[PDB]
């Protein structure tokens, strides 16, 4: 249904006299398309999905200056931060961005988002409205003034409503085939007795795409709050995700429990029961 | 890359509206600008524009179409101070900010009082060393030079009496000295029917 | 594709 | 209050010689440009810089070097000087890349090959018709200034001392006075206009001012004429009765 | 200064099966900053070959990574995770489970 694009831009300060390491990536959805790195050869913004390779010079030209740009502003920010916050130089430091945009499923404007961070705590975000700041802290303040006498809400509102969508179009076009597919989980449960009187039952949620699934367990029809370990979505390496729900169970029970599964891409929930 | 703007010079009568184009290559631009440029000196800002459609400012109304590599500047009302070339810039990327080649726009003074003359003029710098002086015709009338490299006309000039509220519009032409007439001079392209030289 | 409205801090 | 200052205005090179055009900016501004413009192909990039620190190359950055210390400064040098970067220069910036760019006054240059044919103008005041005045009762005077390279001027009109932007027009572009062989010398008109009453009173003085920009003074000269250096060269006219 | 520990899951990418060709990965999650060794083991040996995806992030910030190389399980073979971070002290260990 619904879509993204996200670009996400990490800058690490190295310490003394040290040149900082540079990395963007782009995605859609869960599926990345694009990235720079400045520890790589080419200097460039490079492919990462087959769709975007069609993409002429321009593009490429245009693409790689705009994340070199982020990138040197990225550098300036990181001696003004240390500035800001009374650091000396002998640290390692990050700086962090993320932007873009969501869709309906219609394709329609329906949030953006511009979001930044210093040493992993935030900074300043562009509000829902998109016209103003969040500043966490005092710091921020400073940047806060500066980017509302700046017009910089201005200029991101015309990207999130504009630019960002009208690409987030093109390019759900042009990958139709990878990008408006769905990879319904593949489900399957385990069973592991620990001691003579209780059990593990895990219920397997394996190649799916999108990332976003619900597993929860029941047990006789309720939601099991209790004895649920649930890890965090995991990627399999070829594009789709994998996840696992398990609870511990006294033996002789296992029927009282059943694993629930939600995705996009099932025709309905799916209910796993050991037998 | 390639920022094309309108074919000029564009002559527009006061008090109309004048109308400039841009197209440019790169489908992903997004930051565009309308410059004006007075002779011999430095462009200063219009407008910017950031988003699809209208952007009104006074008398100056922008539209962006990037589906299909569009900016336009309707200029309404037009005033002889927005005679100027006009500058396109499209930005290409981080800083590839690119100009098109430039408009050259003139707004021409409607013209109260037209009375078409031709009259010599005698240096200071001695008695004999000639000039020849076209003034007062109306606007719709244009100025070429080409007899030969003994005659040098200049262009078509507009000067602005004040405190009179008079418009002026002429020419100057001479040869170095030879048997160059002044009633023999703008004929290249064509004088009116009651072009005084006096004698 | 990625923006131009980016400022330092 | 904040600006773009470039320096110098105007210079006349001659070829292979090293030259650095100045552009400092107090605004604050992340990004700075420089541009070409010449008489067919508007402003063109030659380089640019996003940050202080960092450079990029333009459309046209050959024969120029470009250098970004910190961020009020972008000076532009050019190295071998080859006569095809005779244009005006702007330096320019903008608060991020990507924003609206802000000019500075701007560069005439020159690379002549030969300082040799390097000219000042010859300026005279055509006092007006008798047939003007009986007729619309106004005075045209107009001023040419002759045998001049390269076109690196710029005329004004002087009454008993002071200077008029009324009654007066000067052409758009010098007129090239042989449009032949070689790099030819140019000529330049302008008309101030008043009342009769204004003209006939003998207590008007009238001054056509031209300043050419000319060599500097560090410059190998060795020929005939005077050092065609910047120069104001005026000519005069009265009030005539007659 | 805000400093997270690694969340670390060892695992292949197709439910393993002996003598079937597959991928074994490490992703770790949950780190801040974003420096960060990772190796594979195998038997406790350094796999050398490893590839590894373009550093992104979570949106509380902190940063993930999946580290991976080309694999066939066997009965006798043991996979290992061993993970490096400026949080801990010695490198931890995280062990393979196919029957997880």
């Amino acid at each position: 249904g619904s879509h993204s694009m996200r670009y996400f831009f990490t800058s690490v300060s190295r310490p003394g006299r040290g040149e900082p390491r540079f990395i963007a990536v782009g995605y859609v959805d869960d599926t990345q398309f694009v990235r720079f790195d400045s520890d790589a050869a080419s200097q460039r913004m490079e492919p990462r999905a087959p769709w975007i390779e069609q993409e002429g010079p321009e593009y490429w030209d245009g693409e790689t200056r705009k994340v070199k740009a982020h990138s040197q502003t990225h550098r300036v920010d990181l001696g003004t931060l240390r500035g800001y916050y009374n650091q000396s130089e002998a640290g390692s430091h990050t700086v962090q961005r993320m932007y873009g945009c969501d869709v309906g499923s219609d394709w329609r404007f329906l949030r953006g988002y511009h979001q930044y961070a210093y040493d992993g705590k935030d900074y300043i975000a562009l509000k829902e409205d998109l016209r103003s700041w969040t500043a966490a802290d005092m710091a921020a303040q400073t940047t806060k003034h500066k980017w509302e006498a700046a017009h910089v809400a201005e200029q991101l509102r015309a990207y999130l409503e504009g630019t960002c969508v009208e690409w987030l179009r093109r390019y759900l076009e042009n990958g139709k085939e990878t990008l408006q597919r769905t990879d319904a989980p593949k489900t399957h449960m385990t069973h592991h007795a620990v001691s003579d009187h209780e059990a593990t039952l895990r219920c397997w949620a394996l190649s799916f795409y999108p990332a976003e699934i619900t597993l929860t367990w029941q047990r006789d029809g309720e939601d099991q709050t209790q004895d649920t370990e649930l890890v965090e979505t995991r990627p399999a390496g070829d594009g789709t995700f994998q996840k696992w729900a398990a609870v511990v169970v006294p033996s002789g029970q296992e029927q009282r429990y059943t694993c629930h599964v939600q995705h996009e891409g099932l025709p309905k929930p799916l209910t796993l029961r050991w037998e | 890359k390639e920022v094309e703007q309108n074919s000029g010079p564009l002559s527009v009568p006061e008090g109309a509206i004048a109308s400039l184009n841009c197209t440019y290559s790169d489908r992903g631009s997004q930051s565009f600008f309308w410059y004006r440029q007075y002779s011999g000196k430095s462009p200063e800002l219009i407008m910017f524009i950031y988003s699809n459609g209208d952007k009104e400012d006074g008398r100056f109304t922008a539209q962006l179409n990037k589906a299909s590599q569009y900016v336009s500047l309707l200029i309404r009302d037009s005033q002889p101070s927005d005679s100027a070339t006009y500058l396109c810039a499209v930005n290409f990327g981080g800083g590839k900010l690119i100009f098109g080649q430039g408009t050259e726009l003139s707004v021409k003074p409607n013209i109260q009082n037209p009375d078409p003359a031709v009259y010599q003029l005698r240096d200071s710098k001695s008695s004999d060393k000639s000039v020849c002086l076209f003034t007062d015709f109306d606007s719709q009338t244009n100025v070429s030079q080409s007899k030969d490299s003994d005659v040098y006309i200049t262009d078509k000039c507009v000067l602005d009496m004040r405190s009179m509220d008079f418009k002026s519009n002429s020419a100057v032409a001479w040869s170095n000295k030879s048997d160059f007439a002044c009633a023999n001079a703008f004929n290249n392209s064509i004088i009116p029917e009651d072009t005084f030289f006096p004698s | 594709a990625a923006g131009i409205g980016i400022l330092t801090v | 209050i904040a600006g773009i200052t470039q320096a110098p205005t105007s210079q006349i090179l001659a070829a292979g010689r090293r030259m650095t055009l100045r552009c400092t900016q107090d605004m604050r501004h992340n990004a700075m440009y420089w541009y070409r413009q010449d008489l067919g192909l508007g402003l063109r990039l030659i380089h640019y810089s996003n940050t202080a620190g960092t450079t990029g190359k333009g459309e046209v950055p050959d024969g120029y070097s470009v250098s970004r210390a910190n961020t009020d400064d972008f000076p532009l040098t050019l190295a071998s000087a080859v006569p095809s970067q005779t244009s005006v220069y702007f330096c320019a910036s903008s608060l991020s890349f990507g924003t609206e760019a802000f000019f500075g006054q701007g560069t005439r240059l020159t690379v002549v090959e030969d300082l040799n044919k390097v000219f000042p103008p010859e300026v005279a005041v055509f006092e007006p018709s008798e047939a003007e005045i009986s007729h619309t009762q106004k005075a045209t005077l107009v001023c040419l200034a002759t045998g001049f390279y390269p076109d690196h001027v710029e005329l004004s009109w002087w009454v008993n001392g002071k200077e008029v932007h009324s009654g007066v027009c000067t052409d758009p572009q010098p007129l090239k006075e042989q449009p032949a062989l070689n790099d030819s010398r140019y000529a330049l008109s302008s008309r101030l206009r008043v009342s009769a009453t204004f003209w006939q009173d003998p207590r008007n003085h009238f001054r056509c001012q031209v300043q050419f920009y000319g060599l500097s003074e560090n410059d190998e000269w060795t020929q005939d004429r005077a050092k065609p250096v910047t120069q104001i060269v005026s000519a005069e006219a009265w009030g005539r009765a007659d | 200064m805000i400093q997270r520990t690694p969340k670390i899951q060892v695992y292949s990418r197709h439910p393993a099966e002996n003598g079937k060709s597959n991928f074994l990965n490490c992703y770790v999650s949950g780190f801040h900053p974003s420096d960060i060794e990772v190796d594979l083991l195998k038997n406790g040996e350094r796999i050398e070959k490893v590839e590894h995806s373009d550093l992104s992030f979570s949106k509380d910030w902190s940063f993930y990574l999946l580290y991976y190389t080309e694999f066939t399980p066997t009965e006798k073979d043991e996979y290992a995770c061993r993970v490096n971070h400026v949080t801990l002290s010695q490198p931890k260990i995280v062990k393979w489970d196919r029957d997880m």
